[PDB]
């Protein structure tokens, strides 16, 4: 567990070679260079890797129960093998958002930090939003955020262009507003039909 | 006897159970024992059963219930964790719990009032889900979230009614947001006082 405060030149953290059941690595980037490429690599342990709001973090856990934290910007997450938790603590934009490359059965998606108004669903909330043969990503977003999230934030999801997306609606109108509504990309078609919301924590089934 | 059951006090232990009974005659009233449990920092669970209250009749054995007072070690602390997670009651007079680690309360039989306080921890609590499993419960008066009023109560209350009807005369939860009534047998709440509620959701059979 490495305290990293004030080490702001760091653009590559590579703990990938580390080895035990639980040789657990903790790291938090102190980088504040706007628009930086930062690479964070975990090891065999149950690692805890946090990026920077400033940065386009590529975060990769190894084996084991990794926690990858989103803070802002265009981030690329890969928890390798094991029950990884993708802890989403920022809203992002419509362009600067987190892509999770390898979301699979067992991995979790912790949305506690985007419950702007209240606290998410809590059900098994799992019928995909379906739109027309030529609906745009913009359209699918607007469709997903159609409801009222002013008093209570809601989760929805869809599949566009070969990738899977999750949304948090925290707004009035049927516009997905870049500011307070949130999108999360997941590489590939992953069916979240049967998957359930723990507290505000989605466990993939 | 008809003469009343004298105190019961416990201090410490990994788990505590105090099981009173009353076996008085058919036209008498025995009033049962006041119970106090005070956990040490190993105390995960407490259970306090009594015989059900009844009105002294021609062929009805009369029982009044004893007050129960449950307290965790770290109840008065600003920083120390707290260990009492589950509390089970089976009938009760004026009951109290005080634990910052409390998540589950199991209720049962004939009650007067339950007051739930959480430890005087100054840190803002993150997990705020009261699970409240009921089964054959009837209340004279109020289940209150004493912590919600001037401090940080439970945001989401879950009530799971089970194998028998339950009736809560009053439920007072001033910080409550979601209320989900689930399970197996009727839950009746004669009167709630939960001004900040944004949704109520019955899933019960
Ligand atoms: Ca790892
Ligand atoms: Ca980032
Ligand atoms: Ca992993
Ligand atoms: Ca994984
Ligand atoms: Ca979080
Ligand atoms: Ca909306
Ligand atoms: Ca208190
Ligand atoms: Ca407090
Ligand atoms: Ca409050």
């Amino acid at each position: 567990n490495l305290t990293n405060t004030g080490n702001t030149a760091v653009t590559s953290f590579d703990a990938s070679a580390v080895t035990g059941t639980g040789s657990a690595v903790t790291f938090v980037s102190a980088n504040t260079t706007v628009g930086e490429v930062v690479t964070i690599r975990g090891g065999a342990g149950a690692d805890s890797l946090t990026g920077s709001a400033t940065a386009n973090d590529t975060i990769i856990g190894g084996a084991g129960a990794d926690t990858l934290v989103y803070t802002g910007g265009t981030d690329t997450f890969t928890g390798g093998t094991g029950a990884d938790i993708f802890d989403i603590n920022a809203i992002g934009t419509s362009t600067a958002f987190v892509t999770i490359t390898d979301a699979a059965v067992g991995d979790k998606l912790d949305l506690v930090g985007i419950s702007t108004n209240g606290a998410i669903a809590d059900g098994a909330f799992g019928a995909a939003v379906t739109l027309g043969a030529a609906a745009t990503l913009a359209q699918y977003l607007d469709a997903a955020a159609a409801g009222d999230g002013s008093g209570t934030s809601v989760a929805k999801w869809f599949q566009f262009g070969g990738d899977t997306y999750v949304v948090v609606d925290s707004s009035a109108g049927a516009t997905f507003v870049s500011g307070a509504d949130a999108v999360i990309k997941l590489t590939g078609l992953v069916t979240l039909t049967t998957s359930a919301f723990a507290t505000e924590v989605l466990t993939l089934a | 006897s008809t003469t009343t059951t004298g105190a019961i006090a416990v201090t410490g232990g990994t788990a505590v159970t105090v099981a009173q009974t009353a076996g008085n005659a058919v036209n008498t009233t025995l009033t049962q024992a006041d119970v106090t449990v005070t956990g040490n920092s190993s105390t995960t669970a407490v259970t306090v059963t009594q015989t059900a209250a009844a009105t002294a009749g021609a062929t009805v054995a009369g029982r009044v219930n004893g007050a129960v007072t449950i307290t965790d070690s770290a109840a008065a602390s600003a920083t120390t964790a707290g260990k009492i997670a589950t509390v089970t009651l089976g009938s009760f007079g004026a009951a109290t719990i005080d634990s910052s680690a409390l998540t589950t309360v199991n209720l049962s039989g004939t009650g007067t009032s339950l007051g739930i306080g959480r430890g005087a921890l100054t840190a803002t609590p993150t997990a705020n889900t009261l699970t409240l499993n009921v089964n054959g419960l009837t209340t004279t008066g109020a289940i209150t979230d004493s912590e919600a009023a001037a401090d940080d109560g439970f945001t989401t209350i879950n009530i799971a009614g089970s194998t028998a009807s339950s009736t809560i005369a009053s439920l007072v939860a001033a910080d409550a947001t979601t209320l989900n009534i689930s399970g197996d047998a009727r839950v009746t709440i004669t009167s709630h006082t939960a001004a900040a509620l944004t949704g109520i959701t019955v899933t019960n059979s």
